[PDB]
């Protein structure tokens, strides 16, 4: 045979732009914390392997709540962990002498950037059996179980540009491609549906069996 | 400040079939506009029937009256309706807006049937 | 589809700064786009601005008609248009016009309007 | 002579973008099944040969029902056979972590993609003398006669992007070019008009003769 | 001297885009028959020579009757002689599985195509001393005198794209350049004004003399 | 030292686009004659030298009288001296089978062309001590003193495209760069302000001295 | 180790576009003087070193006061120190036969230019211990202490293009990148907040200590 195994490799499997966030503005600014595990189709793929190391291509598709496009100037700003957050529509943090920023109208084609692998460890990890800090571990401290600090990539804050208040509503949709991917230690896939963003907890009253059951065996 | 005038003063119709309108905007921006309220005397207010002056008119009422119509000519205008009897002798008028397609200030002048 | 209601049209003091509410029909809340109306008695109908506090239209927001254009309170769920209620000018009626989807954005169904009596 | 025969070859005959579908949105989404044999001019050309193998260039020209263009964001999504279909305007299938998708405004120039030859067999076939499944073949099962499974390329679903409901009407027009074409086994062309999409059935009460008849035999 | 004779050659004389047609839509479609001898400035140039052989560059500038541009989708379709003509706004001939077609917005820059030399003879001819058919030539048959069949290049039909009726008015203006031109047998130029498209007939009551006459000879 | 003298040369001094005309349309067409000595900043530069030989880059920035841009199709046409002028909004001269022409909307970026050196002499000249014709020179003939015929480059006529009448107002602004410049015979610069386009006449009642005068000679 | 020290160099630290000015038009023209030390984030970076020598990339992002974009033609003009300033919406200085100028609509992408290092000295300096002129230095003359003349780069004036008055409001935002940077003599960084543009004066009643103080010395 001459069946090619090119388009089943690891790089071709992940290079598809999947939805990761929907950011809505119903003061004209938001401070969206970064968590790219909030949508189930890309999350089930990325949690096949334990450790993953990659770059990315983010794409910001922005429109009104019903797909209409009006001329409105926007500004996205990536905030690393430690930088001063913006507090109002016109704070001092929107000057962006240190942080990268994209200025794009709503009428333009959607913007694209290419972020690098920016983690302090060798690779990202979607599973972390342990606590990030030392000290006592009583009952009231169990928010941080399975919260590794080397995955929090700061926040990502958008705004409308002017110092007045714009009369339009904004819904941003962010899509992420994966380039130059290397993975390690594959895991069993998920069958129960997802409930939160930070933990694998499942609905204990509804154990969804994997195989659709039948009547007999013969 | 920035006004417009629909100028049929009274439509004065004997109970018949044909009648027309004209709103004539004079706004600053000239690409977006949509118009036309109803204002019954007795009770509540239908409306909503938009004629975009430049391109597509009507995102019309698919229900209630569909006999409202659209317009033309590049310069800003709105046009006719159908043959309604002694009920719906109301006072029709355009609305006008700042920045973009929701109802804002500028629906100034009316007309009486 | 069904009728948007208002509160009872009632009165106010020339310096009281009292709100108004326009209690919803019952289908949806806060996804629609609220519009507030003010007409003076010679059938001149000048519209006051939009969506939730998005009310600062072309010069207006000023004679204390529309002053404090507020956001929703979610109890009656279509309640804003707080004002200053100045002495003996804000005699008007006030319509709220919210959309109910098939009457996209512009005008679904209105109320009968709240008369604001400044008469002191 | 020096008459060239370049522009009568097989590749130059098929490389013209013909209309294949009109998709209308009078909930703001449609799930248009794929059938590219619904318009008679391209169908009479492609049914000259029995087997055909090609790539394609699809082009989506989108406007309102009277040619007016308004700023409205859309999304097309190609759904392979087996993938979860979208059910509403905002289902979970619009995330598109696996399926390809095009985001384009109505005001932009029309979008273009270049799909490859994606059939499990060696070539497409517009004629299939046989049934796809086994089993009994009684009277009530004769929808699938001449329905080969290796031509169903899944569906193609479009929507408006926002989670609210847009006030505009959409008519999409899809055009398909044919590149790198190889054909086999030419067939007699069609003379009767077309009636359906899945079978060659014809109007039996109106046998349209091929040649326009005349009065006599000794006078033209 | 070093006077150059480059910009007086045959190729540089004809490569200027001249107006050839004005197509107006006051059912939203027209079937404009091809005749490129309806405007006097390009016609006086092209009728200098008897036979001409060239390619062309057509350009379609489309607007409203007063120069305003509204978004409106159009479609041009070149119909060869023998192809089925369109009959309505949405006929079966608008599918264009065989004919070439251009889809362009009124708001876009004007479209350009490059047609080749498509005549059955060796060159076009603007003069044809003879009748195209055989048979009797009585009085009622004298429409076809000087009508060669190898110049009729079919028709050219435009429409608005949608199946409804658009509310805008269309005036198309077509301009034609001439590239790779070869000419033969120059003729005397025209002095009388033009009257029709298909024949050189002139106003017999107004013989316009070539030279503006003067009073005396000395 | 290593002080460069590159950006003080003749070519770098003239290659800046200066305003040369403002063309206003308050029948929807104008026939602007071409006189590029109507604006004082470029005129004081070009009248430093006597003879000049150059190509040019013209740029047409078009808007409404208050900078607003509406979609309106225009047409510029360069008319050489001798060609038939346009008389109406739709004359026979707008067919442009011989003259060059630019079709550009008002919403587009501004158009640019690159005209060559098209004078019958070796170079342009801004000064001409003499009369163009022969014959008697009485008092009533002194319009043509200092009017050389080899500088009149015909006219330049614009219009709105359609056969109806457009409702918008047009103000065109033309800017001219200078490329491949060669100059000759520098002259003293001008100190009095300009009064007309065709002659160096000055206000004889207001002799503006060059240096701003002071009070004494032993103190500044 | 293989830790790179590439992205901590001097060139990579300064090549980020920071805000330097907000220019508002609430006669339709402004004459914004140049002072690029009016915004605290870029000012704290550039005042790390004493002397700096660089080129720049300016970027002008222009919109209405609430981010809306309407079609409006603008014109920026860089005025060197000594050139005639514009006085009205249509002065004689807007002809720009000598000064560089950018014509760009509000609907376009934002304009970019690349200015060179244009100072008479070898490098810019943000600190100048001395007076620019000679003479007496009494109390009323202390505006010019620490004002070096080789940093004033003239002004930068914008306008709306038409001769009428436009009905829109303009807010310009200027961003400056730094390319080919060379620095000298690093200084201690600033801890007190900024008060003016031309002097390092601080609020003497609020001495902000650098380190956030704690309670004891033997516990954190
Ligand atoms: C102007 C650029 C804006 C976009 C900035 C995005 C850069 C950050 C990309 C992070 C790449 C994945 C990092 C980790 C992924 C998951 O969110 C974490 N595991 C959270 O638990
Ligand atoms: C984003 C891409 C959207 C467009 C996806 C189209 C890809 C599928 C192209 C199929 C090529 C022809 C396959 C068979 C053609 C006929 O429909 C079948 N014979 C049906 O009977
Ligand atoms: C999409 C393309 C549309 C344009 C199609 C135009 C192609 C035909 C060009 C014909 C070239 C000249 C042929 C003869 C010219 C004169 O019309 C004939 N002599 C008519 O008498
Ligand atoms: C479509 C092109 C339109 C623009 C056509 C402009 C071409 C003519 C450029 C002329 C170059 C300078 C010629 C002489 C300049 C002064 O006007 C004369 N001295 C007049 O006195
Ligand atoms: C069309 C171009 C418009 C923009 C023109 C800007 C060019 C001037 C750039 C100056 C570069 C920095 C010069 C000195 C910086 C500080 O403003 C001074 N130290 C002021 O004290």
């Amino acid at each position: 045979n001459h069946h090619s195994t090119q388009e089943t490799a690891i790089g071709n499997f992940f290079s598809r732009a999947g939805l990761v966030s929907i950011i809505t503005m119903p003061d004209g600014y938001v401070n969206w914390d970064i968590d790219l595990m909030g949508y189930a189709q890309l999350r089930r793929k990325c949690e096949l392997f334990t450790y993953m190391r990659f770059d990315a291509e983010f794409t910001f598709v922005v429109a009104k709540p019903n797909g209409v496009l009006v001329p409105q100037l926007l500004q996205y700003m990536y905030v690393p962990p430690g930088a001063p957050k913006p507090t109002s529509r016109d704070s001092f943090a929107w000057q962006t002498a240190t942080n990268p920023s994209v200025f794009v109208k709503m009428t333009d084609p959607p913007a694209q950037v290419s972020v690098p692998f920016m983690s302090p460890a060798s690779a990202y990890q979607w599973f972390y059996d342990g606590y990030p800090t030392f000290g006592e571990h009583l009952q009231a401290n169990d928010l941080d179980y399975g919260q590794c600090p080397n995955n929090m990539m700061g926040t990502f804050s958008i705004r409308t540009v002017g110092t007045e208040k714009s009369p339009h509503s904004i819904t941003l949709r962010v899509y992420m491609r994966i380039k130059h991917v290397r993975a390690w230690i594959p895991r069993p896939l998920r069958n129960q549906p997802y409930l939160f963003k930070t933990n694998p907890n499942y609905k204990g009253n509804d154990i969804k069996c994997t195989s659709t059951s039948r009547d007999k065996i013969t | 400040d920035i006004v417009m005038s629909q100028s049929p003063s009274s439509l004065a119709v004997s109970v018949g079939e044909k009648v027309t309108m004209s709103c004539k905007s004079s706004q600053s921006l000239l690409y977006s506009n949509n118009q036309k309220n109803y204002l019954a005397w007795y009770q509540q207010k239908p409306g909503q029937s938009p004629q975009l002056l430049i391109y597509w008119a009507s995102t019309r009422e698919s229900g209630v009256p569909d006999r409202f119509t659209g317009s033309e000519s590049g310069t800003d205008f709105t046009l006719t309706i159908s043959s309604v009897k002694a009920e719906d002798l109301a006072v029709f008028y355009c609305q006008q807006y700042y920045n973009y397609p929701w109802t804002f200030g500028g629906g100034t002048k009316l007309e009486i049937k | 589809e069904v009728q948007l209601q208002q509160s009872g049209p009632e009165l106010v003091k020339p310096g009281a700064s009292v709100k108004m509410s326009c209690k919803a029909s019952g289908y949806t809340f806060t996804d629609y786009y609220m519009k507030w109306v003010k007409q003076s008695h010679g059938k001149s109908l000048e519209w006051i601005g939009d969506i939730n506090p998005y009310n600062g239209d072309s010069f207006n927001n000023q004679k204390f008609k529309g002053k404090a254009t507020l956001t929703v309170d979610t109890s009656s769920s279509t309640a804003y248009m707080q004002l200053n209620s100045l002495t003996s000018e804000d005699s008007a009626v006030y319509y709220c016009a919210i959309p109910y989807d098939y009457d996209e954005g512009w005008f679904a169904y209105w109320g009968q309007g709240t008369l604001v009596t400044v008469s002191a």
